[PDB]
RNA sequence: UAAAGUUGCUGCAGUUAAAAAGCUCGUAGUUGGAUCU
RNA sequence: CGCAAGACGGACCAGAGCGAAAGCAUUUGCCAAGAAUGUUUUCAUUAAUCAAGAACGAAAGUCGGAGGUUCGAAGACGAUCAGAUACCGUCGUAGUUCCGACCAUAAACGAUGCCGACCGGCGAUGCGGCGGCGUUAUUCCCAUGACCCGCCGGGCAGCUUCCGGGAAACCAAAGUCUUUGGGUUCCGGGGGGAGUAUGGUUGCAAAGCUGAAACUUAAAGGAAUUGACGGAAGGGCACCACC
């Protein structure tokens, strides 16, 4: 029985999709098919701001940003909680958690 | 209407009109509406044909006027926008009057309290008043409802294209439609206005109540 | 926990409804009304819900309360229903209309009315949410 | 709908519609006579032209073929017929 | 390039920008356009400039995405290396 | 057994049921 | 033999129960738009 | 700080586009091709599907010649295990890359042949065209490019479905089906034996295509419903649990 409409992946009128790697385990799951987190994170941690600012050369530095494009396989993903098993009903939500 | 001059749409009508907003209505459309707007203007917003409102109104207020009983028409709002001004409506005319939740099963579960059999259905928005308009379809209940202009027209009989969103406009309809059944039905006559003013149907915010007084 | 039966719950809403009249805000006076115009077979239970009465008679000294319908409540409620503006508020000298919906005034053999002030349409077409 | 008349339709409803879906079939095209400052005669040039339409009286072109309706340069008064 | 009197004296060598600054500028729902020149300056220097620029949505867009087309992509290209070469 | 090891086992044999033939 | 519409011309089925060829050209075969009193 | 090798083309990159499918992503140039759109152009049934034949056909694999970074079947070690010569780790050979010649198989999938009609609604999106207020860019006279609001055509999709259909899951097609006939190709007939044996045929080989029977069996199987269980998640609880 289909689990899925889309089968799980983003793919549409297309044959072959590029594989890329997990950055957990490094399985080669489908570019489509696969789950992405863009993270945007301080370098310097909230509980580490106000020190690292303090020992600023420079008045007002403003401190850099990391930016990491993690790509996750199904089994990863869901291990890590970044997904989880949702009702036949509510899978079919595409919305983004509200956060 | 039938096109008799007695019941042809006076100037103080469209005046109310204009003043409540009816004529306006949203940006969406539903496919089932579309005769009954006139265009849409530069923002969006469809314009519903007064003519055609009025029209629907006499044709609903001839449909209540045919049912002998006036208690079994039941007027319907879930929304406070209407409640009041259906309480005002089954006040002047008669009709019993549903205001705030409808109990599901009040018209197809016999073995209940407030279980009621009526023979004609008016409701504010057949969005919002969904749950009745389905139950009419399980009794044979015809339903009339005021529908704006993205409003679904499942289960509605007699649609009045009206702005059903704003209370002025919700108010001056209900006021309009019992103005019409009693004019219809022969008590208050049309020669001179009637003495209800239409504020009577409105509905007070508790801001607004706390400001007048 | 503390928290209250449908019981104690049930019998305070049926008494507050019944006799508001006589309650206050004392538990020992609601303690004492309560006895008397109830059969509670337990005064752990006529205690409780005495308690009840009394943080209920609170709830609706602030405003209303949906469990209880009290006439003087539904007396003010339904005169605020009746009340009506000294000149309605569709008594508008000059109403705003925009161009269009004065065209179909005019389709409308409603053109010559002087109360309508025609304003200047809005020359932006930006009425949509961005999507996204 | 339910009761839509497609014996006689809306002018706008039909001039909407594809040019082969409407109830008997009509182009979207048309010629118009085009004066040029630099001649006298007659010039009828489809309005879809797919060639480069020059003046005979000048150095000046007429029309350039586009994807779709040809563009006619600035200076030249066009009259459409039918 | 030499050192004297315990000075260290530099000359230009190459130009970037922060690692931070370009993930930045990286979008999602833009075109990214990307040319580079090789050009010689009048000294004999030859340099290798890059130029990166995206498309901007504009400011009562209602669409989601902002793209060029492959045709718009190759004509910023273009000016993006006539202009470099001008300029260098 | 899964349906590949079977076909494989399979082709094993077929494999040696020819080496054994000429 | 009927039941078997489980051989289906009448009259079966082919997403998941058995099943649409990996895909596209292609000859034979089959089928083929309006229009004549 | 440089130098050299091969490999790859991140982010941009999307339920977006192109291609018959396999598949296709750094710039630029050349070469040939292509759909859609526009057309008051031309020919005038030239068409649809297709035995036989034919082109292409992931990966792995084979034979030559280069290359051989990384990863890596086989293999060699090191590892908690009762027992790996499994999972994990360090290496590592053929391969992985390119050029010829083979191979013709994939869950080669939308597990849904193709061509043609009809049957709801809505918001988007890609391309072309058409119309229209206004906002932005190249000297102040215009197109045009980027937006904005629409209409038409084709396309990738997002849809209730009490139109309708299905065993249902679900599907605007998997609808227009006992109210059963638009055209046409391939193809199934309970489960195993078995895609096996044999014959033929292709291939260097690996293997590919076509492809039984004896015998055996009362079920196998599909969808869904409740429970039970999960070294599955979320939220709670208990000193017959722990801390």
């Amino acid at each position: 029985t289909k689990k899925r409409r889309n089968n799980g992946r983003a793919k549409k009128g297309r044959g072959h999709v590029q594989p890329i790697r997990c950055t957990n385990c490094a399985r080669c799951v489908p570019k489509d098919k696969a789950i992405k987190k863009f993270v945007i994170r301080n370098i310097v941690e909230a509980a580490a701001v106000r020190d690292i600012s303090e020992a600023s050369v420079f008045d007002a530095y403003v401190l850099p940003k990391l930016y990491v494009k993690l790509h996750y396989c199904v089994s990863c993903v869901i291990h890590s909680k970044v997904v989880r098993n949702r009702s036949r009903e509510a899978r079919k939500d595409r919305t983004p958690p509200p956060r | 209407s039938g096109a008799l001059d007695v019941l042809q749409m006076k100037e103080e009508d469209v005046l109310k009109f204009l003043a409540a907003g009816t004529h306006l209505g949203g940006t969406n459309l539903d496919f089932q509406m579309e005769q009954y707007i006139y265009k849409r203007k530069s923002d969006g917003i469809y314009i519903i044909n007064l003519k055609r409102t009025w029209e629907k109104l006499l044709l609903a207020a001839r449909a209540i006027v045919a049912i002998e009983n006036p208690a079994d028409v039941s007027v319907i709002s879930s929304r406070n926008t209407g409640q009041r001004a259906v309480l005002k409506f089954a006040a002047a005319t008669g009709a019993t009057p549903i205001a705030g939740r409808f109990t599901p099963g009040t018209f197809t579960n016999q073995i209940q309290a407030a279980f009621r059999e009526p023979r004609l259905l008016v409701v504010t928005d057949p969005r919002a008043d969904h749950q009745p308009l389905t139950e009419a379809s399980y009794v044979n209940l015809p339903t009339i409802a005021l529908c704006n202009t993205d409003s679904p027209l499942r289960y509605v009989d007699i649609a009045i294209p009206c702005n059903n969103k704003g209370a002025h406009s919700v108010g001056l309809m209900w006021w309009m439609l019992a103005r019409e059944v009693l004019r219809m039905r022969g008590t208050i006559s049309r020669e001179h206005p009637w003495e209800v003013m239409p504020d009577l149907y409105f509905y007070r915010d508790p801001e607004e109540i706390e400001k007048e007084e | 926990g503390r928290v209250r039966t449908k019981t104690v719950k049930k019998a305070a809403r049926v008494i507050i409804e019944k006799y508001y009249t006589r309650l206050g805000n004392d538990f020992h006076t609601n303690k004492r009304v309560c006895e008397e115009i109830a059969i509670i077979p337990s005064k752990k239970l006529r205690n409780k819900i005495a308690g009840y009465v009394t943080h209920l008679m609170k709830r609706i000294q602030r405003g209303p309360v949906r469990g209880i319908s009290i006439k003087l409540q539904e007396e003010e409620r339904e005169r605020r229903d009746n009340y009506v503006p000294e000149v309605s508020a569709l008594d508008q000298e000059i109403i705003e209309v925009d161009p269009d919906t004065k065209e179909m005034l005019k389709l409308l053999d409603f053109g010559s009315l002087s109360n309508l002030q025609v304003t200047q349409p809005t020359v932006g077409m930006n009425f949509k949410t961005p999507r996204g | 709908p339910l009761a839509k008349d497609l014996l006689h339709p809306s002018p706008e409803e039909e001039k909407r519609k594809h040019k082969k879906k409407r109830l008997v079939q009509s182009p979207n095209s048309y010629f118009m006579d085009v004066k040029c400052p630099g001649c006298y005669k007659i010039t009828t040039v489809f309005s879809h032209a797919q060639t480069v339409v020059l003046c005979v009286g000048c150095s000046t072109v007429l029309c350039q073929p586009t994807g779709g309706k040809a563009r006619l340069t600035e200076g030249c008064s066009f009259r459409r017929k039918q | 390039e030499d050192v004297q009197g315990k000075n260290c004296l530099t000359n230009f060598h190459g130009m970037d920008l922060t690692r931070d600054k370009m993930c930045s500028m990286v979008k999602k729902w833009q075109t990214m356009i990307e040319a580079h020149v090789d050009v010689k300056t009048t000294d004999g220097y030859l340099l290798r400039l890059f130029c990166v620029g995206f498309t901007k949505k504009r400011n009562n867009q209602i669409r989601k995405t902002s793209y060029a087309q492959h045709q718009q992509v190759r004509q910023i290209r273009k000016k993006m290396m006539e202009i470099m070469t001008r300029e260098v | 057994m899964r349906a590949k090891w079977r076909k494989k086992r399979m082709r094993r044999l077929k494999r040696k049921r020819r080496k054994m033939r000429q």
